[PDB]
């Protein structure tokens, strides 16, 4: 909502300056979002009148002008817009003027004539974008004043924010009323007198929806010129509250939108078969809006109709047919309330969002119609000359809607806002809003205004009192509660607590979109359909990831083409993978993922360059998993999986369950994504490893421990973990401990075979062992590699 | 259940918390371990010859009958302990109180919160991809960098060569931070680890935690757009001139251009002369407003050798 | 990530509250994302909300509404909870991404005032900028709370700058999750996070948070 | 340390309820560990603790 400060202040003028207002608005809920000057910063520009006016004599579309500025001569002015004439009132830009732009005025010659000044259009001036011609001034126009005084350029227009609550606030009036009520002021009105009808010409108007609308007036004027020009003061006010003069007709019910409120139609009488039905449209029915196009309306949308064919959209849009044109003579005014529910989501249903839509589906005030038809009666036949009929008055009083009767209770208005204001404070607040108020025993029962649609329940009229009482006003207190402690969990696992590890083992923290290129995640998980965007911001961003390695091998490319090969980053967050057992149809898994590339370290003076590779990134996974305190149960198998390294990709398994994957990334793969080098990747599902084991304090041997080393051979495709968990158990409570420490395969050992030196340490708590009980279970150890794998050397 | 009021109380983010620190250092290997607070004056006159602490008459015995001047008394028994448990590598620290007898502070005692650790043994446990080699000082020290870091102050870091007599003299340093004294690091002398029946090189390091209890807040600074360059110099001083202080000048001289300054080799041998060494340094070059030409690139780059020449009388190769 | 460091401030000013963290998914329906705010379906604030829709049930969460929405109707009062989480709007500009992070905060008890709410967020206002700094709470309009009103910081321009919204709890919104409030009351907030990380830090281009340039987010270890 | 959990497990529960952590030295004086507790230099708790004194 744009308006002009000046007009504004002719409802409420409180003596405080611009900022102040502008702040004092944006403090009773109407945030202003920009104030900007009505015209641009000139000076030395004043009225004049084009006494004379004549042939260029050696330009051939230029003109000769004496011009009358009030001073001790005439003016010698050149000019070229092509509506310059005698009589005309003009601004005349004199010697010595500075123009927008630091656009000096000098006494010069102009294609060999003398000129003394320039006569000037609204673009020269910064006050609209015409420069189609020079200014044309009223005939009354007092020679020689500023026009910046003459037009008020001394002005701002305030854009506001207005929340649907605030619906009385979408006019001058109602933005002056909240004004004056914070200024503890009155508001001055203008004296609108209603207009008596010299004729009895009316026409038929029945409603047939009077839910939807219960009230709707039509007048007839007969006789008007369309054609009149509208006066400047109405364009100017127009223009500052942000609507451009478009015709006479439009531009009165556009004036009295921007003045009451409310929203106004005209048409042409003379189009209009039989009469006027307000009525619901059928289902199909077709009209042609005013913009040519052609809207095909459901049964739930109201129209103004007549005897034969739709004429409009209801407060929403007007029909390209019934419109006023360039032949009307004769036209029938609207001005109707419609209720609110029954205009609300039409027009966004065709694609339209008009000033009278807005209003009518946050509610204008019921009250309204008949002072807002006499304005643009008068203001139309002052300017298009005619004849008005009498009001035609269909108003339904059984769904015409009734101010509200609200209660408001000294208990709840203490108790909600925490601090006492006084009784006459409260009961005087309500009033100047517009309530009847009737004090009671520690109560107050108020009627709410005609205007205000969010007076319905006790707690607006809490809003109310405190947004006016001042919000600041009230004083801060700290919470009384009680102290009860929340429910906690040793066995919990922080998310935070697995960030840290991942920081301390070089891992930055990335947050990366949820919606990702489906046309890379297509490359990186083939065949899985994601959950689409129908309307994306981008296609590059239109599906949600089924995993984090979109988003993380983004990171790392867009890095990369910044000249930094190495980067090691992880993130936390939800996937969304489609899945008809889950609600919403789509399953929402928190994952924590991550990539490394590049060197393990950044160079260094003691530490030589090497590329990061598969057992790097499972070492930090398993300083991960170790924080569960589970780390004895957590497998790593080969998996295939398209987007990784078929010889060096994992499944990460935990109590027989896959909780994610973890491998290099598949060369093509890397090639496609235009990868640096060698990169590697994991994912784990956040909530299988969100729990961890609670310490249980186990007997320690007081009884030295022993170590036997041993050499098995095995086949080259033999998992060494699966060795080494068989030695811990079928091993008894003797050994406790089992390590590999070499792993060898060349000149000694059989191609596709490989020796494993694995170290057993073994301990009894309550004695101490010798080499007899000792060597024999090495040897029950040794024995059980025979079967299941292949003897030892 | 208590009804009182919800107040939040001040909170500062440029506070360090300690349970971080030791969140970093588990997650460098590290054990916490507590030990007691009055130790054997025997084992300690060992450590802190010639040190006079603060003696409980009538104490539980007489090896805890004097309050720790340091944490090393406690570290050091606690790897010996474990030692004697077949267990030869020990990464432990502690968080503690130390008690230095003052006349100028309160009840004539000193009492400093200190951090302090020890390691000793192999780099890692026994492992088929780990070389089996035994922890040195750059390994402390590289630990101790990390713990630092978290201030956000570690390019006011500062490791002097400074005698303690627990320590080697060769592989020990005082720790400064922005010219304050802050800890103590090196490996144990090999007499005092020949006493004590240590195994092998331990390696120590205590930390006073207050002087180091605060972190920058960062303050965004501009990314620039246009690519960067790297220009690396071989700059050849003499053997006692320590590295980082080439390293330090090299920041401060050249501070608009000059985002990087890394050392990534030091070589000292066959083609530079006994007594000397060349370190090997990359210099990282941006403008966040411009990309930066030769003429501008070898001016700063000429700028930083010049400095380096009238500090440490260095030359380039 | 910068946007990280704000959410673990915050959450730990308002844990010594009491305040529980309490997340949720972020693909939710209409009615935990507008019905059971007192949103209907013919509210302005909802078709013109730049809102992600799949279908005409399912959507990009707009606010992280829905945890706490289940919370309240799983227990009666009292209620302290903090509900952190990614947030989806269409508007992408320099100071707007189409996905960002909002902390909302929810208190529900017996005598929950509105010298509550401004006492609680001027600590967490003083406390997140560490000065005794100038702010001003201002009437505006939530659906789902009445009194309603934002609070703004005085920006270093000399500008009220606005940081985040707050309010009573709407009658109708305790109302349809089985609280009465003729006996309970509560205040509630929202706030963003890549706006108070920028001005925490001095961000000043919103959009770095989301390239994750290695450079940008190095600066705060 | 096992103790160590056990203090930051105790400090998590308080502090939710806006119990702040507060700490001071070890070596204290005739004061601040019995004095300011109602406890004289005649009482027997300066016996019953069996405390470790300097002077
Ligand atoms: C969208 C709400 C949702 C909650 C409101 C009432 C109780 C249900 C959850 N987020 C908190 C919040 C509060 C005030 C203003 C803005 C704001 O974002
Ligand atoms: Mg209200």
């Amino acid at each position: 909502m744009k308006f002009s400060e000046l007009w504004l202040r002719e409802w409420v003028n409180p003596a405080i300056d611009s900022d102040a207002l502008a702040n004092q608005i944006t403090m009773a809920g109407l945030e202003v979002d920009g104030v900007e000057p009505v015209a641009g910063s000139f000076h030395g520009v004043v009225v004049g009148e084009v006494v004379e006016c004549a042939q260029h004599p050696n330009a051939d579309k230029l003109r000769v002008t004496k011009v009358n500025v009030g001073g001790d001569r005439l003016l010698d002015i050149v000019c070229g817009a092509p509506n310059c004439r005698q009589g005309l009132r003009v601004a005349v830009a004199t010697i010595g003027a500075v123009l927008p732009g630091d656009f000096k005025i000098k006494a010069a010659k102009l294609r060999g004539e003398p000129s003394e000044g320039m006569l000037c259009s609204f673009s020269e001036l910064g006050i609209s974008d015409d420069h189609s011609g020079i200014i044309e001034l009223p005939a009354d126009a007092p020679i020689g004043t500023d026009i910046r005084e003459y037009l008020k350029l001394d002005d701002n227009t305030i854009e506001i924010s207005v929340t649907p609550n605030r619906a009385d606030c979408l006019g001058i009036i109602g933005v002056a009323r909240d004004v004056a009520v914070l200024n503890q002021l009155p508001l001055v009105q203008p004296e609108i007198v209603p207009v008596g009808a010299t004729i009895d010409d009316t026409l038929p108007i029945t409603v047939e929806a009077p839910e939807a609308c219960p009230r709707y007036l039509g007048r007839v004027v007969k006789g008007i010129n369309v054609k009149a020009p509208t006066p400047l003061w109405m364009k100017e006010k127009l223009r500052r509250c942000g609507i451009r003069s478009i015709d006479a007709v439009v531009d009165v019910t556009n004036y009295v939108l921007l003045e009451l409120g409310q929203p106004m139609h005209a048409f042409d009488k003379d189009r209009i078969e039989g009469g006027i039905v307000v009525r619901m449209a059928k289902e199909g029915e077709t009209l042609v809006l005013l913009d040519g196009t052609e809207a095909k309306l459901n049964a739930d949308t109201l129209v103004i109709a007549d005897h034969n064919k739709a004429l409009a959209m209801g407060g929403i849009f007007g029909g390209e047919h019934s419109g006023v044109n360039d032949e009307t003579q004769n036209v029938l005014l609207e001005c109707a309330f419609f209720s609110p529910l029954s205009i609300t989501g039409r027009a966004r249903r065709h694609g339209l969002h008009t000033d009278a839509s807005h209003r009518y589906e946050r509610g204008v005030d019921p009250a309204l119609q008949h002072k807002a038809m006499e304005r643009a009666t008068r203001l139309l036949i002052d300017i298009c000359g005619g004849e008005a009929g009498p009001v035609i008055d269909i108003t339904n009083e059984a769904t015409l809607p009734k101010r509200a009767t609200i209660t408001l209770r000294r208990s709840k208005l203490d108790r909600l806002i925490g601090h006492h204001i006084a009784d006459e404070q409260v009961t005087d607040i309500l009033r100047r809003l517009g309530c009847e108020v009737t004090e009671g025993k520690d109560e107050w029962q108020a009627v709410a205004p005609s205007w205000r649609f969010d007076m319905e329940i006790e707690e607006d009229l809490v809003e109310e009192v405190a947004r006016v009482y001042g919000y600041n006003n009230i004083p801060d207190e700290p919470v009384q509660a009680s102290l009860i402690m929340g429910t906690h969990r040793e066995a919990d696992l922080s998310l935070k607590r697995v960030k840290t590890l991942l920081n301390d083992k070089g891992y930055q923290e990335v947050i990366t979109y949820s919606f990702v290129d489906p046309k890379v995640q297509q490359m990186i998980h083939p065949g899985v359909e994601a959950l689409l965007l129908p309307s994306p911001i981008s296609v590059e961003m239109s599906a949600m990831r089924l995993s984090l390695w979109t988003g993380l091998l983004a990171t790392v490319v867009y890095n990369q083409n910044r000249q930094q090969n190495r980067v090691r980053i992880f993130e936390s967050g939800l996937r969304f993978v489609p899945d008809t057992q889950a609600p919403l149809g789509i399953r929402q898994d928190l994952m924590l993922a991550g990539v490394i590339c590049g060197n393990r370290y950044e160079e260094h003076w003691n530490l030589a360059k090497e590329t990061v590779d598969f057992y790097d990134l499972k070492g930090d996974l398993e300083s991960v998993l170790d924080l569960t305190g589970k780390l004895n149960e957590v497998e790593f198998r080969a998996e295939a999986n398209p987007a990784l390294h078929p010889g060096q990709s994992a499944a990460i398994y935990l109590k027989g369950e896959r909780i994610g994957f973890v491998g290099v990334v598949h060369p093509e793969l890397e090639r496609k994504l235009d990868l640096n080098g060698r990169t590697l990747v994991f994912e784990l599902e956040w909530n299988k490893l969100a729990d961890r084991v609670v310490p249980q304090a186990r007997e320690i041997s007081r009884f030295p421990a022993n170590r036997r080393d041993i050499a098995v051979v095995v086949a080259e495709n033999v998992p060494a973990a699966d060795i080494l968990s068989e030695c811990k158990k079928v091993g008894v409570n003797q050994v406790v401990g089992v390590n590999l420490f070499d792993v060898y395969r060349g000149k000694g050992v059989a191609e596709g075979y490989k020796s494993l030196a694995i170290s057993l340490i073994l301990q009894d708590t309550s004695r101490t062992l010798e080499e007899e009980e000792i060597a024999a279970t090495v040897a029950k150890c040794v024995e059980a590699l025979k079967e299941r794998f292949q003897a030892s050397l | 259940p208590v009804q009182a009021s919800l107040i939040m109380g001040t909170h500062r983010e440029a506070d360090l918390s300690l349970k971080r620190v030791k969140t970093l250092l588990n997650d460098k290997g590290y054990q916490e371990v507590i030990t007691y607070s009055f130790v054997d004056p025997k084992v300690q006159q060992m450590i802190h010859p010639g040190v006079e602490a603060l003696l409980l008459p009538s104490p539980i015995s007489v090896e805890m009958s004097a309050m720790r001047l340091s944490l090393w008394t406690g570290l050091l028994a606690t790897v010996v302990y474990n030692q004697n448990r077949q267990q030869n590598r020990v990464r432990i620290f502690e968080s503690g109180l130390r008690f230095v007898p003052d006349t100028q502070a309160p009840l004539g005692i000193r009492q400093d919160l200190m951090l302090a650790g020890v390691i000793c043994g192999n780099r890692y446990e026994e492992h088929w991809n780990l070389a089996k080699e035994t922890v040195d000082f750059y390994d402390l020290k590289g630990d101790l960098e990390s713990v630092l870091d978290l201030t956000g102050k570690l390019n006011e870091v500062e490791f002097r060569a400074e005698a303690n007599p627990a320590l080697h003299p060769g592989q020990s340093a005082a720790i400064y931070l922005k010219g304050e004294r802050i800890g103590f690091v090196g490996v144990v002398h090999p007499e005092l680890e020949r006493k004590l029946d240590l195994n092998g090189r331990t390696l120590v390091f205590e930390l006073e935690w207050n002087k180091l209890a605060d972190r920058v807040v960062p303050q965004a600074r501009e990314i620039s757009r246009f690519p960067a360059n790297r220009r690396d110099i071989a700059v050849v001083v003499a053997e006692n001139v320590p590295a980082a202080d080439i390293l330090s000048e090299c920041k401060k001289v050249g501070v608009n251009q000059v985002v990087g300054v890394n050392l990534f080799d030091v070589y000292r041998g066959k083609g530079v002369a006994e007594g000397y060494k060349s370190l090997a340094i990359s210099l990282i070059l941006q403008d966040t407003s411009r990309t930066l030409e030769e003429e501008e690139i070898a001016a700063t780059v000429a700028k930083c050798v010049e400095a380096l020449k009238e500090r440490f009388q260095a030359s380039l190769r | 990530h910068p946007v990280t460091r704000t959410i673990d401030r915050i959450e730990s000013f308002f844990g010594e509250l009491g305040f529980t963290v309490a997340t949720g998914p972020e693909i939710e329906d209409d009615y935990h994302n507008f019905d059971a705010l007192n949103i209907p379906g013919h509210h302005p604030a909802r078709a013109d909300h730049d809102t992600f829709w799949f279908d005409t049930t399912r959507l990009l969460r707009t606010q992280t509404s829905g945890v706490q929405i289940r919370t309240m109707k799983a227990q009666q009062p009292p209620i302290r909870i903090i509900a952190p989480g990614r947030v989806y709007r269409n508007d992408y500009d320099q100071t707007h991404t189409p996905m960002f992070h909002q902390m909302e905060g929810l208190i529900v008890d017996t005598n929950i005032s509105f010298t509550n709410l401004k006492g609680t967020l001027h600590d967490f206002l003083r406390n997140f900028f560490e000065e005794d700094l100038q702010i001003r709470f201002r009437p505006s309009y939530f659906p789902f709370t009445e009194p309603s009103a934002e609070v703004d910081v005085m920006g270093k321009n000399g500008k009220w700058l606005e940081v985040l919204g707050c309010g009573m709890v709407h009658p109708n919104v305790l109302r349809n999750v089985g609280i009465d409030p003729e006996v309970y009351s509560g205040f509630a907030f929202g706030m963003g996070m890549e706006r108070l990380t920028m001005l925490r830090y001095g961000v000043t281009d919103l959009r770095s948070f989301f390239e994750n340039d290695l450079r940008f987010l190095k600066q705060f270890k």
